[PDB]
């Protein structure tokens, strides 16, 4: 038995190691990211997260790119810039994955880049699960 | 900073040898 | 050691306090020893030539 | 609220536009396809469906790639030629997406490659999702 998850669950690319994708998340009420890498790393790569608003002259194309800002939990530590951030440890292998989630929506674009365009940086890629359609 | 989860996707048990005492050697 | 070049050391083997305590004469009378609890161990502890 | 989705639909590129990567789909009982177009195309695509199998020399890495085969419904047809195949068609639009699965798992891995490499395969893009982990 098999059943065709793509109609519930769609997932989109969102790095490929040369380009980043922004990514609707409008018509979905929740989502979530996915790391894997395709070759040993030399050291951490962090990625930035941002996010992007509708723009003026359509209404269905992403704006510049906006900044995610950080949110503390109830309590514990808080970025030191006050701003979102994902670091890939260098311990990982290269068969396994890993996941992860910011805790609000803000615009209705999502994206993910790395800090800089660097050789380890080509060897990650970035995916974007959705649930729960609403419209 | 957001907190990742990690999990495998292959396996490969751990292979450690087992020692038995020597033979009684008169000390 | 060996013949060419003896060693001499003290010992204390099992037999001997086997003989030891077989040699009471035996008109004197129902005999009982005295011995240090170090002694017993160091008795109860013996191992022949193959480690039993 | 939304939550790590990340965790129980883990989703792997398939086909990025330049390259097909395998995809072990063994340790998840179920999983799906989804088809994204980043602009307009010129003619219809067709894709081919693989499956590999644990390598002799590794248990760990795939070998080479086999064709699924096709299975007929109750009230259906075969295809002619008895394989799996999925054709995209021209009219597709831009800010929609397209869901199918496969009815049968064979092999391990699973993969996708056009039949035709040019300039118009390259213009899309598909992603695996899983549902549901057993390890």
């Amino acid at each position: 038995m098999n059943f065709n998850v793509g109609v519930d669950f769609p997932s989109f690319i969102a790095w490929d190691g040369t380009t980043s994708f922004p990514v609707k998340i409008d018509g979905f009420n929740q989502f979530g990211f996915t790391f894997k890498v395709i070759e040993e790393l030399t050291a951490d790569v962090p990625f930035n997260i941002f996010y992007h608003e509708a723009s003026e002259a359509d209404p269905c194309v992403p704006g510049p790119a906006i900044r995610v800002p950080d949110v503390p939990f109830c309590d514990g530590v808080a970025t030191a810039d006050g701003l979102a951030t994902v670091v890939i440890p260098e311990a990982v292998a290269v068969d396994s994955f890993c996941a992860g989630s910011v805790p609000c929506f803000n615009g209705p674009w999502i994206s993910i880049a790395p800090v800089t365009v660097n050789a380890d940086s080509a060897k990650v890629q970035v995916t974007v699960t959705m649930k729960g359609a609403t419209r | 900073m957001i907190k990742l989860n990690c999990r495998p996707l292959c396996q490969t048990p751990t292979a450690s040898r087992l020692v038995s005492p020597p033979c009684f050697i008169c000390r | 050691g060996t013949p060419e070049n003896p060693v001499q050391t003290p010992a204390f083997l099992a037999q001997d306090w086997r003989r030891f305590v077989t040699s009471f004469p035996a008109e004197y009378g129902d005999a009982r020893s005295v011995m240090h609890q170090n002694v017993f161990g160091y008795l109860a502890a013996m191992v022949d030539a193959n480690g039993r």
